């Protein structure tokens, strides 16, 4: 399971 | 349920609180709950019979058999002596197979306690099924007297009469059943069999129109239903029944074989084959099935296996002879194999007798019709009967003769036994009849055979004899004297209604009338 | 030319017996057998 | 798309291709080389698709610019996972869990990592502090449930399974593992019950079925088991084991030469399968057809020279034959 970060920062 | 366990918990070694338990999930319906729950009961004490029966009576609820066989065994070494328990055994017993223990178990419950309709009743089931008879319609009359509402004992001796063909009383059996039970899918199902054996079918259909209605899956019914509904006349809704009965179970190997029949007699051959084929797969041995596709095959002219499909064909076809009913090949199809002359002899006269079965519920007396040509003034009746009146070989063969006849000494009467279609050939003959008498407004054959006596008619011809389009039950009454083939296929009819063929000096020699049934007629050339 | 026939069965019946399946243990109908 | 926040590449990654998410990717840190989650992306693309290396030096990238985001080490640690240096992994997940303590998935990696390691305890800690970060994510706690099981702490992972049950009622697999300990512990019916639970709340689960057929041959309730075995076939239609059990039940039924067949078909889908050898030579001799049940026996006893009853069995035929020299040794 990686991220695949979804985020503004 | 919370009480119980509240109990439970109270006091783990109690019994009767597992048990209850038990039977409160067995009402909810988790059953492996309970199935657990009764073990757990008889495992803290093997003496609370009451579980046992319990647990006996879900098991077999939900088939699994051998445990509950051990159950049932287990309580009746606790109490010995009382019927249910040994009801549910044998009941057990005989959807396991063992026919014979099934009957022993039975009649033990029976001796124990008398007034029991339902073991009488699977006992006479067992022994039906076993083959022994005499006894079987004297139990289910045991039990009909017990309780005249049973309704199950109703329709097993009505089948039983059915076989025995009392089928007033089978009917009056079937209302009984319906009246009494009105929501019996089976009854519906032989009633409207036999209301097909009565040749009567609006209320045939309505029958298993409503059987069908009271249960969805009843694939037999519609299996029935599409056999009925093409038999008046095709509508290939039967068709699309058949697969319906088809795709609800397809290990129904008799629906393949309906609807392949039906293909077949569009002409649709090749799948027609293919089905028949399927259907022989599934059941290895299926004797009117396996003939038909190879009339079928032969059509097709796939002489594959050509030699020993010949000689099992006639072993079956033997095999039904000596049994003696209903033979599996056409008569027909028949003379096209390597059969004797006394198989086909026997097949035609089978189909004959299967006419005069069929036209002996109406049974009418015979008439004085014989005798004179006084009141005919000289000129008497020939009659000719057809379903091939019109666009048909036989017309295309036989069209010119009626209307040319002698008008002085005779008198002729068409009888275009299908409805018209308005060919040419049809008009042609109308303005040749000396008389036309359609029937294809006489579905009744007794109505129709009552209109050919006061037509007063003498001499009767036929067209169509054991063909496609031939209600021949007409000359099954003879309602005229003398009954005659003429110029249709091959073949005596073998059924003693008829009275002649005709023939030449040679198609037929007097050495090879001994093939045929009845007597000869010759004529100069042919 | 000619057409066939099909066999159509005579179905049996059946028959189940009881199958409530319950039990009750207090069927006594007792005194106190006091003083 | 273009000029905009254009997580269309993140919609291919849930569609789970690559090609034109790929590309955009590319296009995207040579237009966009800001975020980085992007490019960790990247690196989950490479991995799914065993792209391992290319997931190794994007996630380094992802190192360069924010060596602080604890999720890099977590796809580093994952690496490391399938490539062998666990420990490694192991020491990243301390240091992704010290840089983001309340998170969640890198306590999954991690137990992952352990449990291939060796150490139960540290993955029951992993999941624990999973649990009292979130009491809902029921997966997890059925893989404490396995666990557990692993660990032969019967009653509390099966605690632990009812807890997950009740907190998603609608789910699967806690019901078959949860049937699975009741098997294990003996109650059987109440194993068939919750195997038919979990297959009712899901006719695809085909382990519920393969267990549930199993446990039923193991009570001996033949026809439910043909059923099941029947609807596991449908589900999926080529693999051994399946076959041979069902073949079992069918023999034990009576069905012969059904037996027979089926031993066949699975013999020819597994190749290495003593077993089957010896059950079918059995079958083959209780049908009167010797002449191959010695050469199955002999198939058998070359794959494996330690199979027993392939042996007593050859050696009775033998006897039969009279070489008691060659029987005798057999026994032995």
């Amino acid at each position: 399971e990686p991220i695949m970060s979804q985020g503004a920062a | 349920k919370a009480c119980y366990l509240k109990a439970i918990e109270t006091q783990p070694n109690f019994a009767v609180a597992w048990s209850n338990l038990g039977c409160v999930f067995n009402a909810q319906g988790e059953i492996w709950l309970a199935i657990h729950h009764f073990e757990k009961a008889v495992t803290l004490d093997p003496n609370f019979l009451d579980a046992y029966i319990n647990l006996g009576n879900v098991l077999k609820e939900a088939r699994i058999f051998d445990r509950a066989v051990a159950a049932y065994l287990r309580a009746l070494s606790l109490s010995p002596n009382h019927a249910v328990v040994h009801g549910n055994l044998a009941c057990v017993y005989y959807e396991q197979g063992l026919i014979d223990l099934a009957i022993d178990t039975y009649r033990r419950a029976i001796e124990l306690q008398p007034h029991f309709p339902d073991a009488y009743c699977n006992l006479a089931n067992a022994l039906k099924e076993k083959g022994s008879v005499a006894e079987a319609e004297d139990c289910y009359n045991t039990a009909l007297r017990l309780c005249p509402t049973h309704a199950d004992s109703l329709n097993n001796l009505a089948n039983i009469k059915r076989e025995q063909g009392n089928i007033e009383e089978a009917v009056r059996l079937y209302r009984k059943a319906l009246e009494v039970f009105p929501e019996f899918a089976a009854a519906h199902s032989n009633l409207a069999s036999v209301l097909q054996q009565q040749g009567k079918l609006q209320e045939a259909l309505m029958h298993y129109k409503e059987a069908i209605r009271i249960s969805p899956t009843f694939a037999d019914a519609y299996s029935n239903m599409g056999n009925t509904l093409k038999e008046m006349q095709d509508v290939q809704g039967a068709l699309q029944c058949y697969t319906r009965a088809i795709q609800i179970n397809p290990a129904f190997a008799d629906a393949h074989s309906n609807l392949a029949s039906i293909h077949k007699d569009s002409g649709n051959i090749p799948e027609a084959i293919a089905s028949y084929r399927t259907a022989l797969k599934l059941k290895p041995d299926f004797p009117d099935a396996y003939c038909n596709l190879a009339h079928c095959l032969q059509i097709v002219c796939d002489w594959t296996d050509y030699d020993e499909r010949m000689k099992k064909l006639v072993s079956i076809v033997a095999d039904q002879l000596e049994k003696n009913r209903l033979p599996s090949v056409h008569p027909h199809h028949s003379m096209l194999y390597p059969l004797s002359h006394g198989f086909r002899k026997a097949i035609a006269e089978r189909h004959g007798n299967l006419c005069l079965d069929k036209i002996n519920v109406l049974h009418k007396p015979p008439y004085e019709h014989p005798k004179d040509l006084k009141l005919s003034d000289g000129r008497l009746r020939v009659g000719y009967v057809s379903s091939d009146f019109g666009n048909h070989p036989t017309s295309h063969l036989m069209q010119s003769i009626p209307g040319m006849h002698n008008p002085d000494k005779f008198e002729v009467f068409c009888y275009a036994l299908s409805p018209d279609d308005g060919t040419n050939f049809r008009v042609k003959v109308m303005a040749e009849a000396n008389h036309f008498i359609d029937l294809s407004q006489i579905p009744c054959n007794g109505k129709a055979a009552d209109r050919i006596h006061q037509d007063g008619i003498h001499i009767l011809v036929n067209m169509n004899g054991y063909t496609k389009g031939a209600r021949n039950e007409l000359f099954a009454l003879r309602p005229a004297p003398i009954q005659a083939m003429w110029l249709g296929y091959p073949g005596t009819s073998g059924a003693l209604f008829m009275d002649y063929i005709i023939t030449d000096q040679e198609t037929s020699p007097a050495e090879v009338a001994e093939q045929y049934s009845e007597k000869l007629a010759y004529m100069p050339h042919t | 030319g000619a057409k066939a026939s099909v066999v159509d069965g005579t179905p049996l019946v059946a028959a189940p017996s009881l199958n409530a399946t319950t039990v009750v243990t207090t069927v006594y109908q007792e005194p106190i057998m006091s003083q | 798309s273009f000029q905009g926040l254009m997580e269309l590449a993140h919609r291919e990654y849930q569609a789970g291709d690559f090609e034109a998410a790929e590309r955009h990717c590319m296009q995207l840190w040579r237009q966009e080389p800001d975020n980085t989650g992007v490019l960790l992306l990247l690196s989950s693309i490479h991995f799914e698709c065993r792209r391992l290396d290319r997931s190794a030096h994007f996630s380094t990238l992802a190192i360069k610019q924010n060596p602080l985001l604890a999720e890099a080490y977590s796809n580093l640690g994952n690496v490391y996972k399938e490539r062998g240096q666990l420990q490694e992994a192991i020491e990243h997940y301390r240091h992704a869990l010290r840089l983001k303590p309340d998170f969640i998935d890198g306590y999954i990696n991690l137990a992952a990592a352990l449990v291939a390691a060796g150490d139960m305890e540290g993955a029951v800690q992993a999941y624990v502090s999973a649990l009292q970060y979130n009491p809902d994510l029921y997966c997890v706690r059925s893989d404490l449930g396995n666990l557990l099981k692993a660990l032969g702490r019967l009653e509390e992972a099966k605690a632990c399974y009812l807890k997950a049950i009740e907190t998603q009622p609608n789910f699967a697999v806690a019901w078959s593992n949860l049937g699975c300990v009741f098997n294990a512990q003996g109650e059987i019916w109440l194993a068939i019950h919750h195997f038919e639970k979990a297959v009712t709340l899901d006719p695809n689960f085909l382990d519920a079925y393969i267990n549930l057929g199993n446990v039923l041959k193991e009570a001996r309730i033949f026809d439910r088991a043909v059923a099941a075995y029947l609807r596991a076939l449908s589900l999926s239609p080529n693999h051994a084991v399946v076959h041979g059990n069902l073949a079992c039940v069918y023999y034990e039924q009576g069905l012969i030469d059904l037996a027979i067949d089926t031993y066949r078909r699975a013999i020819e889908l597994q190749p290495h399968f003593p077993d089957a050898y010896c059950n079918l030579a059995n079958a083959l001799k209780e049908k009167g057809s010797v002449a191959e049940a010695e050469d199955c026996y002999n198939t058998a006893l070359r794959l494996c020279p330690t199979h027993a009853d392939s042996l007593n069995n050859l050696a009775n035929i033998k006897r039969e034959q009279g070489n008691i020299e060659e029987a005798v040794r057999l026994y032995r």
